[PDB]
This record gives structure tokens, C-alpha cells and sequence, in this order.
């Protein structure tokens, strides 16, 4: 979720110079939520396997 | 007709050898299939012209993959008892009706 990530509900940019803060802060919330999302992925292939073996 | 009777008590206990066998079997093969995996993973981290951010979920891939055999290898026991976890060194089963035994190494895995 948006607190999980860092970015903040209700935070934008007010003038052209806050975007070129924006751009970094979405770059590592874009960074942080893939890794987060592949660590699921890991989690899921492993209870499939725990499955077939307790079957 | 006594010796003929425990020989009735002898067949069961080789049938019990070869179920924990079996699940011993099923377990390795498990794990034989998570080492080939963990292997490739271990093989594609090993290159140098990858990004920082590669190569961090390879190693938690790598990691996952380690969790997952000692789980696999530790719950492979057969009513309590296992040749695959490494808890005892050899199981000895019934081979004749006198009491001498059929011996079984212990293969931990």
C-alpha cells in the first residue's frame, strides 16, 4: 500500500523542482514493490512444493 | 510348525522396512529436484555484468530454495521413525526366525 511503499497518500509536487525529487522517491517505491512482490512469489512456489510432498 | 508360525511374524516387519524406504524414496527425489534448481539459480548469480538488483533476488531465491529441502528432508518419517533425517545411524529389521537381523544404513540426506 501507499505507506508501505513510502510514498505517502497526498504528497505530490507544487513546482517544478519537486518532480525532480518525485522521480527518485517513484523509482525506489517502483524498486522496493517488485522486490517485495518476487519474495510472494518465492512464498507461493514453496507451498506448492510442501503440498505435492505432504500428499 | 512353531518356526513356521514366527515366519508369519517376520513378513511383516520386512513390509515395514520397505514403506519407510518409500517414504524415504519420495523425499529425495523432492530434494534432488530442489538441488537442481538451487544449482541453477547458484550458476545464473555467478556472472558479473548483472545489475545490483538481480542479483538480490536471486539470492532469495537461492535462500527459499534452501528452506524448502530442510523442510522436505525433515518431515520424511514413516511412524516415527526415518533413514533420511539423520536421527539414528542404521534400522536393523527381522530376517529370520531365530532373530538375526536384516541391516540398513542410514542415509542422510
Amino acid at each position: 500500500s501507499l505507506a508501505g511503499i513510502g510514498l505517502t497518500t497526498t504528497s505530490t509536487f507544487t513546482t517544478a523542482a519537486a518532480a525532480k525529487t518525485m522521480i527518485g522517491t517513484i523509482d525506489t517505491a517502483l524498486q522496493t514493490a517488485t522486490n517485495k512482490l518476487a519474495s510472494l512469489g518465492t512464498s507461493s512456489v514453496g507451498l506448492d512444493t510442501h503440498l505435492t510432498f505432504v500428499g | 510348525s512353531a518356526t513356521a508360525a514366527s515366519m508369519n511374524a517376520v513378513k511383516d516387519s520386512l513390509q515395514r522396512g520397505q514403506s519407510t524406504i518409500d517414504v524415504a524414496l519420495a523425499a529425495g527425489d523432492t530434494i534432488t529436484d530442489l538441488l537442481g534448481k538451487m544449482k541453477e539459480k547458484a550458476l545464473a548469480a555467478s556472472d558479473t555484468s548483472l545489475n545490483t538488483a538481480s542479483f538480490n533476488a536471486l539470492k532469495s531465491d537461492f535462500d527459499s530454495l534452501r528452506d524448502q529441502i530442510e523442510k522436505a528432508a525433515t518431515n520424511a518419517k514413516f511412524n516415527g521413525v526415518s533413514i533420511a533425517d539423520g536421527s539414528t545411524t542404521k534400522l536393523t529389521f527381522l530376517a529370520n526366525s531365530d532373530g538375526s537381523g536384516f541391516t540398513v544404513n542410514a542415509k542422510t540426506i
